[PDB]
RNA sequence: UGGAGAGUUUGAUCCUGGCUCAGGGUGAACGCUGGCGGCGUGCCUAAGACAUGCAAGUCGUGCGGGCCGCGGGGUUUUACUCCGUGGUCAGCGGCGGACGGGUGAGUAACGCGUGGGUGACCUACCCGGAAGAGGGGGACAACCCGGGGAAACUCGGGCUAAUCCCCCAUGUGGACCCGCCCCUUGGGGUGUGUCCAAAGGGCUUUGCCCGCUUCCGGAUGGGCCCGCGUCCCAUCAGCUAGUUGGUGGGGUAAUGGCCCACCAAGGCGACGACGGGUAGCCGGUCUGAGAGGAUGGCCGGCCACAGGGGCACUGAGACACGGGCCCCACUCCUACGGGAGGCAGCAGUUAGGAAUCUUCCGCAAUGGGCGCAAGCCUGACGGAGCGACGCCGCUUGGAGGAAGAAGCCCUUCGGGGUGUAAACUCCUGAACCCGGGACGAAACCCCCGACGAGGGGACUGACGGUACCGGGGUAAUAGCGCCGGCCAACUCCGUGCCAGCAGCCGCGGUAAUACGGAGGGCGCGAGCGUUACCCGGAUUCACUGGGCGUAAAGGGCGUGUAGGCGGCCUGGGGCGUCCCAUGUGAA
């Protein structure tokens, strides 16, 4: 009575579980960086932003995020981090912002 | 199927003299010599002035009953001529005279049209060497309508092919009696066929 | 090519957006009489340089919002308040067609 | 109910055909003879097909 | 005189149903298809001598009762049923009194008409009353 | 991917194909990209197979994959022959 | 290369005007009759409910095992248990289940059609190009044991393999912020900073074959946007709060109020918004002189749906017909504690209806998924079956044959008709019987050659022992409508406003060409009629192509808004219009 598209559903869940866990991280660190960036903490802000960037791009290589999506987040993150920082900041140990 | 039934009975109705019997239709008795009036309990009673419709109907029947054709093939043949480039009047007849069965008769091999039909139909006829048994076959300029082997020695054939000695075939054709062969040279024309029919009228019939 | 239309501005009540009223004629599909119809387009005016009364070229564009799919290309002439008086009257009139 | 004589009762199943009868009011249809419970006309000879009667054999 | 279609043959076993590919002479079975064939009818190859075998019989009913639905709305529901029923049992019959318009249902016995009506309710979802047929006086 | 295959036409008991380039996903006789030639498996005509080697080659150079019998026919029209 | 009209208001007339008919057409149905073949075509109703089988699967050349076969080894037809081969069963992993096929429910909408736009984008597998494929770890099934259970199968612990997962490195390259140059809606270049790659598998062994990673480009397929076009009711006239716009965010591949905050108040409507009714749209099809009208079954395109409703997951692609979750309706199984299902796929059942089929054959071909390949799968498809459902073709015989059998019908009792029709004489020879017997099939593959080109070799047919051919060979089916006028075709009898006919006008009251029968005739013919519907006739919504004094029809009269239309002369522009070229106008 049963087809084997069930294996596909099995695949489904595990993969879902997988990249689900990756997107959380990305959102967390991103938030974490911008939170610090506004708080004036240049160094740790940038430090976390770098980690985020890595996690985003790492998501891009597989079927989780992908391409412009990752490209996009990074820009929004960097765009946000830099702006908030020039609230008397100066980028310490310039993390991931060519400047 | 075709008509398959009293023929002469039609010759009296059309008032004219049809040749749906071959030989007899020359003897002193195509019934057009004896009872030149319409068949039926009446026939020889006063004839009322034909209605405009009765004229065209009777004229159109006149032509169709001459070739044995069904009202379906007749009308179809007609509409094709209409479409065709040129005076549908002539063209129509032309297509009718191009019919295979007809040509066989117009060629001699057969005493009448019905007989020609059966000849063609029984594989006795041959077009360009290959046998054809479809009376409706359209013969084209250049084809060679002939007989076949098991067909030549045949009794009825020799008869019909002997009567052709001397006799000349219409301008648009060219029989070869001693070869039982024959070519369809040219598409005929209004003047070539001495038909007791005013085709102009058939055209008009098919309007309504 | 990007469609380009010419109309007059009849509304500048919105921010960075003007309402351009474009006319057009054409043969009646059945009665052949040339008829005049008209359509209103919301054209993007980011510099807020176009005002009520201008006849302008409108050009097809990347969506700026729901309804705004054109950008003001350039000024054709100015002050045609006459062309607005009409539309306004045509509109004012509606207040007299109900029950 | 077309034809001379019929076999229709207070429960017969009929096949309606459409087509009114000029001298009859709310009569906008004709029962089809020879279908369901409407027998064909008995002894009919001429326009047979219109009265659901089969060709009689010369016995 | 009707062309029938034997879609598939089938043998009735004590527990399941075997679908055989054929049934030869002297054997019994059930066929699926055939929308017209009824009890007693003869079946011959689509060519074979169109003969008409013996058999059938069919005794005449012994008792009659008049039946009428619960609501005029159930009328065709009931009629359609009775008809279907007279098709499976040539011993059961539906008639319409020529004089008094009622429908007379008839069968082989009190018990017979009893399972009929009851069969009409449970299996045909039609509830009908039954009573002694009216009399045509003069 | 895009392909070069036989699209059926003709008629019942009268197969008449059309050598065409289409996406591998269209139905067998659906809309196609371009017609490059025709083919008549029963040689009812001396001219029972034509191909536009020119175009056929063009599409081959751009990814189009020939089905087997489509390959057979093109080979025969001399498309793969570099002389 | 294309246009026919007639009957009916009156004592009679002309006009007006409605009704009616002759034609063509259909996925048809019903009645009568029925021989063949080919090609088409067949649930139009309950988008009702469905027993049963079959409609996607495929890879051991990604990986570890289980059960079996055969063989050789301690020793066995006691191999069990122990290398090694071909299989098999699931599991893990991959690729495809988003194609193909079905349906017309919903939708008047950028849904579709047509032409455009994207500096606002995506595209697995396929081509072309460049550069790589170096290290290090880890888990979960399978499996064994344990626990729950009748079962589906569930739960726990424990190992374990990879092309599964993860970190590190190299960075040809790429992504992002920024500055600069070019360019102009987010495109191209460039610099410092940060950030990102990978699988090994099989052989005739470094040499090949299939895979892996990044980037650039091509092809193909798409998303989104825009102009114009797209039914009836105004006895639906006002509609609008995410409503219209802005700012900033979220979101996606990408624009957008698409979503959310905050600000502003807008946006739409008689050029018909809003509301209600109906409807999938197109290529086309039918009709028509045309202009129009009607239509959208079959076939091709888009779309939409998958018991009703809502939602995400996985993924290059789906908010997914034979995947998932929840709610509703419904149905099935049960050891009564929870299990199962979704034919608008093929075929078939049941229901409804006036009505439309085989639960068939085959993967031989063409096309599709997977695989290096062999090959497997494919109710796509190729065919066969039943149905005059349609169209085309064929047959029921041909030539003789009487002033003309019989019968039957008329009859002025002379005779006339059926009718050369029959009989009858010849001749030909549908069916049938005998022999033979296809095309559609050449390649994948294999061999020389480089796995190239080229040359060469072999396998393969459902339809079918069929089409077709040769040979022999019996004359051997005919029906249905009409016969007052339109309208082609008349007499006798029966009947007596009874029975009936009827599309209209009207026939029937005891000589009825109008009813029923008969003879005879006209029309067609494997058929003919009927009903329903569409266009025609209807110049009868008159754009082509009508009208309003008395036939239907001038608003009771002004004033006037929008709108429609507008004199002479000359210049500018060149939107209308006209012209040419070119693109497009799929099949
Ligand atoms: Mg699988
Ligand atoms: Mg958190
Ligand atoms: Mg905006
Ligand atoms: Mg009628
Ligand atoms: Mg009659
Ligand atoms: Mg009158
Ligand atoms: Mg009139
Ligand atoms: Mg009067
Ligand atoms: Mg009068
Ligand atoms: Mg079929
Ligand atoms: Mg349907
Ligand atoms: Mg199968
Ligand atoms: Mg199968
Ligand atoms: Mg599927
Ligand atoms: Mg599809
Ligand atoms: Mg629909
Ligand atoms: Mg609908
Ligand atoms: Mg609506
Ligand atoms: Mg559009
Ligand atoms: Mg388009
Ligand atoms: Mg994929
Ligand atoms: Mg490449
Ligand atoms: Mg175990
Ligand atoms: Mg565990
Ligand atoms: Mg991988
Ligand atoms: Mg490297
Ligand atoms: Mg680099
Ligand atoms: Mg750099
Ligand atoms: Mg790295
Ligand atoms: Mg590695
Ligand atoms: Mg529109
Ligand atoms: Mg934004
Ligand atoms: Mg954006
Ligand atoms: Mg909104
Ligand atoms: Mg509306
Ligand atoms: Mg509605
Ligand atoms: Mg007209
Ligand atoms: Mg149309
Ligand atoms: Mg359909
Ligand atoms: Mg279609
Ligand atoms: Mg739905
Ligand atoms: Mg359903
Ligand atoms: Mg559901
Ligand atoms: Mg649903
Ligand atoms: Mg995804
Ligand atoms: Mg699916
Ligand atoms: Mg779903
Ligand atoms: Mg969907
Ligand atoms: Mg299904
Ligand atoms: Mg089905
Ligand atoms: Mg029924
Ligand atoms: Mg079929
Ligand atoms: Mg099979
Ligand atoms: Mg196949
Ligand atoms: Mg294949
Ligand atoms: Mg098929
Ligand atoms: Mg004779
Ligand atoms: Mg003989
Ligand atoms: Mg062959
Ligand atoms: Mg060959
Ligand atoms: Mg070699
Ligand atoms: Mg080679
Ligand atoms: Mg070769
Ligand atoms: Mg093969
Ligand atoms: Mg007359
Ligand atoms: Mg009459
Ligand atoms: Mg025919
Ligand atoms: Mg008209
Ligand atoms: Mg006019
Ligand atoms: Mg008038
Ligand atoms: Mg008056
Ligand atoms: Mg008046
Ligand atoms: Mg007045
Ligand atoms: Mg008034
Ligand atoms: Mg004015
Ligand atoms: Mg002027
Ligand atoms: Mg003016
Ligand atoms: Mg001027
Ligand atoms: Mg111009
Ligand atoms: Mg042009
Ligand atoms: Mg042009
Ligand atoms: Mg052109
Ligand atoms: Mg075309
Ligand atoms: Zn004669």
């Amino acid at each position: 009575r049963n087809l084997s598209a069930l294996k596909r559903h099995r695949q489904s869940l595990k993969r879902r579980l997988r990249n689900k866990a990756k997107k959380s991280a990305i959102k967390t660190l991103s938030k974490k960086a911008i939170q610090l960036a506004q708080e004036g903490k240049a160094e740790e802000a940038l430090k976390i932003m770098r980690k985020a960037e890595s996690l985003i791009d790492k998501a891009a290589k597989g079927s989780t995020l992908h391409k412009n999506a990752a490209a996009r987040r990074k820009s929004r993150l960097m765009r946000k981090v830099r702006q908030l920082l020039e609230a008397a900041g100066a980028p310490l140990i310039g993390g991931g912002l060519s400047a | 199927g075709r008509y398959i039934g009293p023929v002469c009975r039609l010759c009296r109705r059309e008032g004219v003299k049809l040749y749906l019997k071959g030989e007899r239709c020359y003897s002193p008795k195509c019934a057009m010599e004896r009872r030149p009036y319409p068949p039926g309990q009446h026939g020889q009673k006063r004839a009322r002035r034909p209605s405009d419709y009765a004229v065209r109907l009777r004229e159109k029947q006149k032509l169709r009953r001459i070739y044995g054709i069904s009202e379906r093939q007749f009308r179809n043949l007609f509409e094709e001529a209409s479409k065709k480039k040129g005076v549908t009047g002539s063209v129509f007849l032309g297509l009718l005279e191009s019919r295979l069965d007809n040509v066989v008769y117009r060629l001699g091999f057969a005493v009448s049209r019905r007989q020609a039909r059966q000849l063609v139909r029984h594989g006795h006829i041959t077009v360009n060497g290959r046998r054809v048994d479809l009376p409706s076959y359209r013969v084209r300029p250049g084809d060679e309508i002939a007989v076949a082997e098991k067909s030549r020695n045949l009794e009825l054939i020799r008869q019909n092919l002997e009567a052709m000695k001397g006799r000349k075939v219409g301008p648009w054709l060219s029989l070869d009696v001693e070869g039982m062969k024959g070519k369809f040279l040219r598409l005929p024309d209004r003047e070539d066929l001495a038909l007791p029919v005013n085709e102009q009228l058939v055209i008009e019939f098919y309007s309504r | 090519p990007k469609k380009v239309l010419t109309g007059v501005v009849v509304s500048d009540k919105m921010q960075k957006t003007v309402t351009v009223l474009v006319e057009r004629q054409f043969p009646h599909p059945l009665y052949g009489k040339v008829i005049k119809r008209s359509k209103k387009y919301l054209a993007h005016d980011p510099e807020e340089k176009y005002k009520l009364g201008d006849v302008v070229e409108i050009i097809e564009s990347r969506p700026i919002s729901k309804r705004k799919r054109f950008r003001v290309l350039r000024l054709v002439e100015s002050g045609r308040m006459d062309l607005v008086e009409k539309y306004l009257i045509r509109r004012q009139n509606y207040e007299s067609l109900s029950k | 109910i077309p034809g001379e004589g019929h076999n229709l009762q207070e429960h017969s199943v009929v096949l309606i055909r459409g087509g009114r009868v000029k001298d009859l009011p709310g009569v906008r249809y004709h029962i089809v003879r020879g279908v369901y419970d409407a027998a064909g006309v008995k002894d009919r000879k001429k326009s047979r097909s219109k009265y659901g009667t089969k060709k009689p054999k010369e016995a | 005189g009707r062309k029938e279609r034997v879609a598939r043959l089938l043998r009735m076993h004590a527990n399941h149903r075997e679908e055989v590919e054929e049934l030869k002479a002297g054997d019994l079975g059930a066929v699926v298809g055939l929308k017209e064939t009824i009890t007693g009818d003869t079946l011959v190859g689509e060519d074979a001598p169109r003969v008409i075998l013996e058999s059938i019989e069919v005794p005449e009913p012994v008792i009659d009762v008049a039946i009428e639905p619960k609501t005029k709305a159930d009328q065709e529901k009931l009629s359609q049923a009775l008809a279907r029923l007279a098709e499976e049992d040539p011993t059961f019959r539906v008639s319409t009194h020529p004089e008094t318009g009622q429908t007379i249902i008839s069968g082989m016995g009190e018990l017979h008409l009893e399972i009929i009506v009851d069969r009409l309710k449970r299996e045909f979802k039609v509830d009908a009353n039954v009573g002694k047929p009216q009399v045509a006086y003069r | 991917m895009v392909k070069i295959r036989l699209a059926r036409f003709g008629s019942k008991h009268n197969p008449h194909y059309r050598i065409v380039v289409t996406d591998a996903r269209r139905k067998r006789d659906g809309k196609y990209i371009e017609k490059i030639g025709y083919y008549d498996p029963r040689k009812t005509t001396p001219d029972w197979l034509k191909v536009d080697v020119e175009r056929a080659r063009y599409w081959l150079s751009v990814g189009a994959q020939p089905t087997d019998t489509a390959r057979r026919l093109l080979r025969q029209a001399g498309v793969f022959r570099q002389e």
